[PDB]
RNA sequence: AGUCUGGUGCCAGCAGCCGCGGUAAUUCCAGCUCCAAUAGCGUAUAUUAAAAUUGUUGCAGUUAAAACGCUCGUAGUUGA
RNA sequence: AGCAUUUGUCUAAAAUACUUCCAUUAAUCAAGAACGAAAGUUAAGGGAGUGAAGACGAUCAGAUACCGUCGUAAUCUUAACCAUAAACUAUGCCGACUAGGUGUUGGAUGAAGUGCUUCCUUCAGUACCUUAUGAGAAAUCAAAGUCUUUGGGUUCUGGGG
């Protein structure tokens, strides 16, 4: 902790996760980065997003 | 008070056999030039009182088992069984008894009183497999494997065994509601001895 | 509990604290009665002073004196 | 012959603790041993100890708490970088969180946590948990 | 379901004086009747199932003048998925009987694992809280803590068994004849079993003693 | 006791012992010895 | 999570499945030398018992709590 | 020739529930077994009666290693009703 | 992922390895079905991991491979 | 390796005891060296018994073997060589730590049988029995223990058949 490289790179990586939509607002710590999990990542595919939002009637249709 | 010590003293319980043994070295007073070990006694009396407190502290006395397998000690333990609430098992040990749940004879006790650890050794070992602590009448030749409170005593003399049990019984009765510490107990020492 | 055990004196040379079992002795010779400094465990022959008559015979133990003589310990 | 004093001392302590002896007598006292026991004492993994004098190196009698699972000495005295420390601790200690890996540094003998806080590598002495 | 108890501990558990399995674990008592384990973890109206699995059935033969005399040895794994594993071994004449007996043995063996975490309080437990090693025969297995950024990095067998115990993420290693399947399982079980024996900072401090169930409910046994 | 040297300057002994003992292995002998390029009919080509 | 017992004699953790470990309840007296309700308790590990050192350890423990007079 | 477990076991059970009636005659014992037991063969009933007679005959030379009995309870009632130098030094030392 | 269907019948063959094939072949030769990966998928040879079977970390040497016949001793390594 | 009659002479040796001296002089050691059973070799003696070779008589389908009778070489001393042996505790050597009891050979210290004798305590040799919540693949091992909780020092060695 407080290591210069660590604070910089960790924050930068975490910010990138926020941009991706992998971690919510409340979480902001590296153990939630470790906590990232494969369905959570798949949930951010564009096909998935369309299926959720509508437009198509099926994942395959999307 | 003195009287217990004196009554014990007149009986030959102070004469341990040969073969000192390391763990009992602290309870031996000195080896007599003859080749027998004299036993402190005073420590035995204090120890005996401690043992009485642990026996008394068990609310169900039926869960307190006496065990022996020598005829001349058998009478002593049966009498002990009559006077306190403790059940004795005398004669040949049943060597599955404590470990085996489904055997007919069974018994899962809470405490064990053993007459000679060398003699009753399987019962002592079995006791260890199911968390029973074992108070022990212990002698010159005793190992102390799985025995907690060790009571120095000659275990081999019939008078010695009888005297030892008789004092133990008297202490537990005094601790209980039976008799005030002023009065001598009614039962003869002679009553617990073999015939 | 080996920090301060008193009756350890009986153990071999090399205990908790080194201590020699060897000491010096104030000795005097019967019938000649002069004081002499002498060593319990003396390794060579030991004479009385006025006329050289042997006192102690050396041998590989504690040394055996003579049948006579009287011995104080010469520790301070 | 003995060579490094320290290794015998921990080996002796460790046997006593595994055995359940409560107190134990470490035979060849030294400056390093005093520092090691005192360091162990500071972080509460061993009790009070009496160094009894002689005139030939003393002896020490150390009170065990019934708490040391394992203590040993790393030999030879490997050099180790401040950077390397994480890889050492991961290798040796039973957990990242607890137990201590002990070094000798220009700023004195201390565990890794202290070294990390300070700065300075050094040589690795031993460890306990 | 609702059997007649053989012994005092069993009788107390049937009646419901004994709160939960922790109490008997606390006083390290011999959990002789399988019913005791079964009552605490009965699969409905309780927090989590006990899940069985036959891990390995192996043929063994005595060899006689007449012929072979084939018995079936069976290794079975039981686990709650939340802190309790059990390793059961039964050798019997015929297969279905052997499996059934093995499940009984597995329930009897049941041990609580200590669980902890790699870094911080902000997760519930997820790994083996310090390095623990269990040996049996040739084969020595070491469980070593890993961050949650992991799964169980181990042998199929280790993964299954550790998962059964309810430890999510670990680094594992092994040395010796892992192919001797039973021994490997026993070694794994011993390694898991050792976990609550360790003594660590979380447990340095002194504490009090609860009364033993045999003393706390002495009256309730004495009445029968 | 431990049987291998340990010392802070003992690197020489460790290198020399390992270097010789490497020649014990069957696989290693096949890879590093000259016999290979001779007795192999394809001369260590995959195909022919 | 549960908290396992730690030994009175050895200060060490009592295993989950040990069976060799025991809780010995020692009764206090009332002033007359008759049995009080209350109990000073000791927990003795399997390990000292298996060795056979239990009496010696127990004696020192009793002295520390101030029950047995003589110590060792 | 001897007697098997089934025979001996039965022999022990009789006496156990009918000691008072049983007696030192074989024919009377045989009459008692015929009344008491459920055995279906003549030869077997006789065999049991013979062995019960033999056990009854055996008793009155102390215990038969089985069967609770009133006679024992009564018997139990009949059954129930200076020093060495260093040892002196020890007594002196204690006080 | 097949005790499915035909042909062969110790032959033809398969089979890294264990093994399969002597008349019901869950392994051949087919057909049918099923399965793995997929615009990629097989095979060979080399090479790294697996190998804590080259071992500093980190092996083994009573009996499985392995303590020099024994001792002194220079270099070496190690040294209250 | 090996060493058992008597006495003498020349030699070494270890333990003990030591308020004696020196003050790290050490530990293990590739290179190199000393010694190195038995057989065998070379040379002189020597030559009883034993006895590879060999010769016979048997035994056996056969017997160049087991068994039998005889019998060279070798076996013995001196003087050279040879350098291996299941040259075996099949356990490298030094160093610390662990656990009892039974002994025993060698000293030294105290006390108790008739100066001497014995026992106690204690060293150093040295075995055994029990015990290992020690170890080991087990047999078993007080070292093969103090080990995946892996590092007191070091020489040598092994890596499927």
């Amino acid at each position: 902790e407080k290591s210069s490289k660590r604070i910089f790179q960790g924050e930068a990586l975490l910010r990138r996760m926020v941009r991706q939509g992998l971690l919510g607002e409340n979480e902001e710590k590296l153990d939630y980065v470790l906590g990232l999990t494969l369905p959570k990542l798949l949930e951010r595919r564009l096909q998935t997003k369309v299926f959720k939002l509508g437009l198509a009637k099926s994942v395959h249709h999307a | 008070k003195e009287e217990s010590i004196a009554k014990m003293l007149i009986c030959k319980v102070h004469i341990g056999t040969k073969n000192l043994e390391n763990k009992m070295k602290r309870y031996v007073y000195t080896r007599a030039k003859d080749g027998v070990h004299i036993i402190n006694l005073a420590k035995t009396y204090e120890k005996l009182q401690l043992a009485a407190r642990i026996i008394v502290a068990i609310s169900n006395p039926a869960d307190v088992v006496v065990v022996s397998a020598r005829p001349f000690g058998s009478r002593a333990v049966l009498k002990f069984a009559q006077y306190t609430g403790a059940q004795a098992i005398a004669g040949r040990w049943t060597p599955g008894m404590l470990t085996n749940q489904i055997i007919q004879k069974f018994t899962e006790p809470r405490l064990l009183i053993v007459t000679d650890p060398r003699t009753d050794a399987q019962s002592v070992k079995e006791s260890a497999y199911a968390n029973i602590p074992v108070i022990a009448l212990c002698d010159s030749d005793s190992p102390l494997e799985h025995v907690d409170i060790a009571i120095p005593c000659n275990n081999k003399g019939k008078e010695s065994i009888a005297l030892m049990y008789w004092l133990l019984a008297q202490e537990v009765l005094y601790l209980k509601g039976v008799i005030p510490r002023s009065e001598p107990w009614n039962v003869m020492v002679d009553m617990f001895l073999w015939r | 509990n080996p920090d301060p055990v008193e009756e350890s004196k009986k153990h071999k040379l090399k205990r908790l604290i080194p201590t020699p079992n060897s000491y010096f002795m104030d000795v005097k010779c019967p019938g000649c009665l002069q004081i002499t400094t002498l060593f319990s465990h003396a390794q060579n022959v030991v004479l009385c002073g006025s006329c050289n008559i042997m006192l102690c015979q050396p041998t590989g133990g504690k040394c055996k004196l003579t049948e006579g003589c009287s011995f104080r310990k010469k520790i301070e | 012959v003995r060579m490094s004093v320290l290794a015998d001392c921990l080996k002796t302590i460790n046997n006593a603790e595994k055995r359940g002896r409560r107190q134990v007598l470490i035979r060849p006292s030294s400056k390093v041993v005093i520092k090691f026991l005192q360091y162990m004492q500071k972080k509460g993994y061993i009790g009070s100890f009496e160094i009894v004098d002689d005139h030939r190196s003393g002896k020490i009698v150390v009170n065990l708490l019934g708490r040391i699972n394992k203590c040993a000495v790393i030999s030879p005295r490997y050099d180790v970088k401040l950077d390397e420390i994480e890889k050492i601790i991961t290798s040796i200690l039973p957990s990242r969180l607890f137990g201590h890996l002990i070094l000798t540094t220009p700023y004195g003998i201390m565990d890794h946590e202290e070294a990390r806080r300070k700065h300075t590598g050094g040589k690795v002495l031993g460890f306990f948990f | 379901k609702n059997w007649v108890p053989v012994t005092k501990l069993g009788r107390l558990v049937k009646e419901g004086k004994i709160v939960s399995i922790e109490e008997i674990y606390l006083h390290s008592l011999p959990i002789k009747e399988y019913q005791i384990i079964d009552y605490f973890f009965q699969p409905n109206e309780c927090s989590h199932p006990l899940k069985d699995d036959v891990v390995k059935i192996m043929p063994v033969q005595k060899q006689t003048r007449a012929g072979q005399r084939t018995r079936f040895k069976a290794f079975v794994a039981i686990g709650d998925g939340n802190g309790h594993c059990g390793l059961g071994v039964k050798c019997a004449k015929e297969v279905a009987t052997a499996i059934r007996g093995a499940i009984i043995s597995a329930k009897l063996s049941l041990i609580p694992v200590r669980r902890g975490y790699w870094g911080n309080k902000i997760g519930d437990p997820h790994t083996v809280p310090m390095k623990v090693s269990g040996k049996c025969g040739s084969v020595r297995i070491r469980l070593v803590p890993a961050p949650r950024g992991t799964q169980i990095v181990g042998a199929p067998t280790t993964k299954k068994m550790l998962n059964f115990a309810g430890i999510k993420d670990c680094f594992s290693s092994s040395c010796g004849k892992t192919k001797t399947k039973g021994n490997f399982l026993r070694a794994i079980f011993n390694a898991l079993s050792k976990t609550y024996g360790y003594l660590t900072p979380d447990l340095w401090k002194v504490t009090n003693f609860d009364k033993s169930p045999y003393e706390e409910w002495s009256d309730f046994l004495e009445t029968y | 006791g431990s049987g291998k040297p340990s010392g802070l300057r003992a690197a020489r002994k460790l290198r020399i012992r390992r270097r010789t003992q490497r020649w014990a292995d069957k696989s290693y002998k096949k890879s590093h010895l000259g016999t290979r390029w001779k007795s192999n009919p394809f001369r260590g080509s995959s195909h022919a | 999570i549960y908290i396992p017992r730690k030994c009175s004699a050895t200060s060490r953790l009592i295993p989950a499945k040990e069976h060799g470990a025991v809780q010995i309840n020692v009764g206090m007296v009332d002033a007359n030398g008759v049995y009080n309700g209350k109990t000073e308790t000791f927990a003795i590990s399997g390990h000292v018992r298996q060795n056979g050192e239990s009496d010696a350890c127990l004696n020192r423990l009793m002295y520390e709590k101030k029950l047995l007079s003589f110590q060792n | 020739r001897v007697r098997t477990k089934t025979i001996k076991r039965a022999a022990r059970q009789i006496v156990e529930k009918y000691y008072a009636k049983l007696t030192l005659d074989f024919q009377i014992n045989k009459k008692i077994t015929e009344e008491v037991a459920i055995i279906p063969s003549k030869r077997m009933k006789n065999k049991v009666a013979g062995f019960v007679t033999h056990l009854m005959k055996r008793i009155q030379k102390g215990p038969v290693r089985g069967i609770s009995l009133k006679l024992q309870e009564e018997e139990r009632e009949r059954r129930l009703d200076y020093v060495e130098p260093d040892t002196l030094r020890m007594i002196k030392s204690l006080g």
